[PDB]
RNA sequence: UUUGGCACCUCGAUGUCGGCUCAUCGCAUCCUGGGGCUGUAGUCGGUCCCAAGGGUUGGGCUGUUCGCCCAUUAAAGCGGUACGCGAGCUGGGUUCAGAACGUCGUGAGACAGUUCGGUCCCUAUCCGUCGCGGGCGCAGGAAAUUUGAGAGGAGCUGUCCUUAGUACGAGAGGACCGGGAUGGACGCACCGCUGGUGUACCAGUUGUUCUGCCAAGGGCAUCGCUGGGUAGCUAUGUGCGGACGGGAUAAGUGCUGAAAGCAUCUAAGCAUGAAGCCCCCCUCAAGAUGAGAUUUCCCAUUCCGCAAGGAAGUAAGAUCCCUGAAAGAUGAUCAGGUUGAUAGGUCUGAGGUGGAAGUGUGGCGACACAUGGAGCUGACAGAUACUAAUCGAUCGAGGACUUAAC
């Protein structure tokens, strides 16, 4: 990629945020504007993707809510979100966990690293 | 995204289990219809005893999708299935508990009573 | 009416305060200088010659090199006009820079559209395939040319050909950041052409 | 190639 | 669809008036003196930019 | 982009493999020439594997030599060539291992020849 | 546009219903725009006038056209174009040979009655349509930038909020005009995002076979299969558009005003007034032979000739040939051709994959862990003349006459 691009972004690129990989599970404090009050929704779930360069990249977390998928992507570098803690380091073979997405219960868990 | 045939789970205790998407409301050759969005559909399965039956023309608002939705943060909420909720015509649920996750976006669109049955909106 | 020329460098998204991420499209211009003003005197109508991008001196010739004389400026590879503009506030060998856009600032730009080559009706046209199955041999092919009576195809049935390569304008795109010392406008949105195409940033007219 | 033909019966 | 007329001997020749062969990329070899195509190596005494390839 | 040189992606997988090893065997082909541009990529980063040296490399580069006889008195491979006598030939050369030069069309289909060889 | 009447073209063949694909035209207007009258309070309507700019849905049933129905919609217009379009598609029906039912017939058989089944050929010559080159022209030869005669494109519209629960109305209900916000459908561009694809990217895995064996690999099995995926190309993805106005008008409304002491929008005179017309907005455009304009470059050579012309070598400049891609069927276009980053290689990255081999350790072993976000990596970025863009050659002005002003 570019320097150029790259050097036009970096000022909005977070420094703040922790190395995770696929399969770590975060808890992702979001800002949340529901009306003019402003809080934090807290999203806790398996990172099932990250994807792209730069300011670019993003990332997907999933969990299941009241017996349902959600997932939620975001860029890693949005501002929306306050923190990310890793809960978590899982142990995975491979990039991108789609095979999550048809899995529940005891078939979905990810085994921990010591990391 | 949500047509014409599209099959939805019913995420609320109105008596509705299924129904079929007969129309997109909202504009003459509308294809596709989102979170938040409202459609006419048929119940095509019911829980015996419920309220909504098999058979009935109802509307409904779509509140999760597996298409899901885009926030102008550039962030995404997308869900494992297609479900929605059987309303009145002032957005008020035929029934009286909504289960699973909703959109945020049906805030938005003024289903204020639905985001508060529900057990979480993300 | 104002304006610029610079190539198209690529697409990126820069995150704005309120937290929305904007795609936006990075030209880099680096200051054109006015070649020639055209007085509706001598031309018949009023316009300025804006250059833009130092080219070698083995790939200029000599009718280039004397035109460039009175800018007092090395050979240009890119070479418009810009007619409404205000001529008094414009001199010849004067650079126009990116700084003449602010943030906010509602551009039209134009470009030539990227290549496609020969393309079908289908792509080019945006027409209806006939049925992939139930008997068909009619998949992408462009339709009845017409009804019997003129004995003729009447102009404008659309058919396959070159596509892409036109000239495009898309207007009401707005100045997301103008970077002085890089020469970078970032304009949102998407505009025509290839990375490195040439691309003109003028004041929109509908403003 | 048809069954019948052009103006068939 | 066949002709619906015959193609008369002028029309016939107006179509192959862009049908010709053109004259070969052709240079003097600085080695051997023959003609070469410009950019090949010379086929008669094979040499290309002042060296024997055929060694 | 790469060619396609007329050939499913196994034939041409098999040529460009079947090329490499005649051209470190030989040391200089005749071929036509869009077969010599794709050629030359292909047999300049076998070098680099042949540079590199180490035994990861090697194995690299015998995924791709053929198994032949590149010296019947030494009964040296291919693969022992490359990583000897053309790999120390080119330890100061950084890239640009081959030449094409261009001969002209062949009798029999008109196609353009080409001279590569190594450098 | 119907059913017909007539039998004029076609029986050395004018394929015949419906649908699909692609439209285009008319206006007797379905919607949207503007109005008059109303048994027009308002909200709705009715009816007539102007208006063809754009728009005018998806399903169930039936071969169906049509129609009925469901659900929408601003609206679900009516017609023409060989019942538009079968050398564009379909072939359900109709319209051959088989078979059957009812029926009629002594019978063979018959029925715009029904039923199940039943070969849809053609390499485009010309015009025409859509693209793309070559030639010459445009009173010298060139390199750019342009004007715009003229042509094409676009032209749709909902809902909500507000004005205002105001006007109106017994109430029920409930506006105009004017602000603002946000959609549907349609179109243009583009890949940063979400995804798709991605057959010379990475990984896992089955069988068998080969590299002597182990280990590590190659081949074939749809790319063997399976999980991902870069560039590119992409939509379902993103951005943007139909804004704001001028000018002249239609129906309509008039003002002043006589013919005709009054009255009268009209005869003189003066206004107003539509989504329509001409512009405004987007694109092409001087072969616009009416061949336009501006800026800059070359410079008046040599030889034949009574000149008129002719030939030659050149200038500015361009091309052949070559490296290519942002371009591309091929030409063309564009970036380059050694004081050159044009392409490859190389080096450094990005992204992708997801932890190489070897070795060690642990385990009876399958395997695990470490070394080590490792190894590998098409197309993406930067750098670097290492390789190839060699050496050449070809083309290309010297500018007619007349008159007028200088
Ligand atoms: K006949
Ligand atoms: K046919
Ligand atoms: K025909
Ligand atoms: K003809
Ligand atoms: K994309
Ligand atoms: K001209
Ligand atoms: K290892
Ligand atoms: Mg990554
Ligand atoms: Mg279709
Ligand atoms: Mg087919
Ligand atoms: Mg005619
Ligand atoms: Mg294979
Ligand atoms: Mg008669
Ligand atoms: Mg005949
Ligand atoms: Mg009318
Ligand atoms: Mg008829
Ligand atoms: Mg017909
Ligand atoms: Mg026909
Ligand atoms: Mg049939
Ligand atoms: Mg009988
Ligand atoms: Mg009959
Ligand atoms: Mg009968
Ligand atoms: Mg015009
Ligand atoms: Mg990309
Ligand atoms: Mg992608
Ligand atoms: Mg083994
Ligand atoms: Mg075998
Ligand atoms: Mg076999
Ligand atoms: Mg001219
Ligand atoms: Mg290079
Ligand atoms: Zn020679």
């Amino acid at each position: 990629m570019q320097k150029l691009i790259e050097d036009i972004t970096k000022e909005q690129l977070r420094t703040d945020l922790p190395a995770f990989r696929p399969g770590d599970t975060l808890r992702v404090h979001v800002k949340v504007v529901e009306g003019n009050r402003e809080r934090i929704q807290i999203f806790e779930g398996v990172v099932i993707k990250r994807r792209g360069g730069g300011i670019s990249e993003t990332f997907t977390v999933r969990k299941i809510s009241y017996g349902v998928g959600v997932e939620r992507t975001f860029p890693v570098h949005t501002p929306k979100i306050a923190k990310i803690e890793v809960v978590r380091y899982g142990k995975v073979r491979r990039a991108k966990l789609y095979y999550l997405r048809e899995l529940r219960g005891k078939a979905a868990r990810i085994k921990e690293i010591r990391r | 995204m949500i047509q014409q045939e599209t099959r939805l789970k019913v995420a609320d205790n109105s008596g509705a289990r299924e129904v079929l998407t007969i129309k997109v409301l909202g504009g003459s050759g509308r294809k596709t219809a989102n979170i938040g969005d409202v459609i006419v559909c048929t119940v095509k399965q019911a829980t015996p005893g419920g309220v909504v039956k098999k058979g009935e023309v109802v509307k409904a608002v779509i509140v999760r999708t597996k298409s899901g939705a885009r926030r102008s943060d550039g962030s995404y909420i997308s869900f494992d299935e297609n479900a929605c909720v059987i309303i009145r015509d002032d957005k008020s649920p035929r029934g009286t508990r909504i289960f699973g996750p909703v959109a945020r976006e049906l805030r938005e669109n003024n289903f204020m009573k639905i985001v508060s049955l529900a057990p979480e909106v993300i | 009416t104002k304006g610029i020329l610079g190539r198209k460098i690529g697409m990126t998204q820069v995150f704005a305060e309120n937290g929305d991420l904007i795609p936006v499209t990075v030209i880099e211009a680096a200051p054109n200088v006015v070649l020639q003003k055209k007085t509706a005197e001598n031309d018949g109508y009023e316009a300025i010659q804006l250059g833009f991008d130092d080219k070698r001196e083995k790939l200029s010739n000599k009718p280039e090199k004397g035109h460039v004389a009175k800018a007092e400026t090395a050979p240009k590879r890119f070479v418009k006009e810009l007619r409404g503009v205000e001529m008094d506030a414009y001199e010849v060998g004067q650079e126009v820079k990116v700084e003449i856009f602010s943030a906010g600032e509602i551009v039209d730009v134009t470009g030539v559209s990227k290549g496609k080559g020969f393309q079908g009706a289908i792509k080019r046209h945006g027409q209806s395939r006939g049925p992939m199955s139930h008997g068909s041999r009619y998949h992408r092919r462009p339709g009845s040319m017409g009804p019997v009576d003129p004995n003729r195809v009447f102009k404008g049935k659309l058919l396959p050909g070159r596509m892409g390569g036109e000239q495009i304008t898309v207007q009401n795109l707005e100045i997301v950041k103008v970077d002085a010392e890089r020469n970078l406008l970032l304009i949102k949105g998407n505009v025509p052409g290839a990375k490195k195409s040439l691309i003109t940033v003028k004041s929109a007219v509908k403003s | 190639r048809l069954a019948l033909g052009d103006r068939a019966p | 669809a066949v002709p619906f007329r015959r193609t008369s001997k002028m029309k016939k020749r107006l179509r192959r008036t862009h049908f010709k062969l053109n004259v070969p990329g052709m240079t003097e070899c600085p080695s051997c003196g023959e003609m070469k195509l410009s950019h090949r190596v010379c086929k008669a005494c094979g040499s290309y930019n002042g060296k024997d390839i055929n060694v | 982009s790469y060619r396609k040189l007329g050939r499913t992606s196994a034939q041409r997988k098999a040529m460009l493999r079947d090329l490499t090893t005649d051209l470190i065997i030989n040391e200089r082909i005749e071929t036509t020439e869009t077969r010599a541009k794709e050629l030359r990529s292909v047999v300049e980063k076998m070098i680099t594997l042949g540079k590199r040296g180490d035994l990861h490399a090697r194995r690299q580069a015998a995924a791709y030599i053929r198994n032949e006889v590149a010296n019947e008195e030494n009964n040296q491979d291919a693969l022992q060539k490359l990583f000897s006598d053309i790999a120390t030939r080119y330890e100061e050369r950084q890239g640009g291992y081959t030449r094409i030069m261009k001969l002209g069309p062949r009798r029999g289909d008109g196609a353009p020849m080409a001279i590569i060889e190594l450098v």
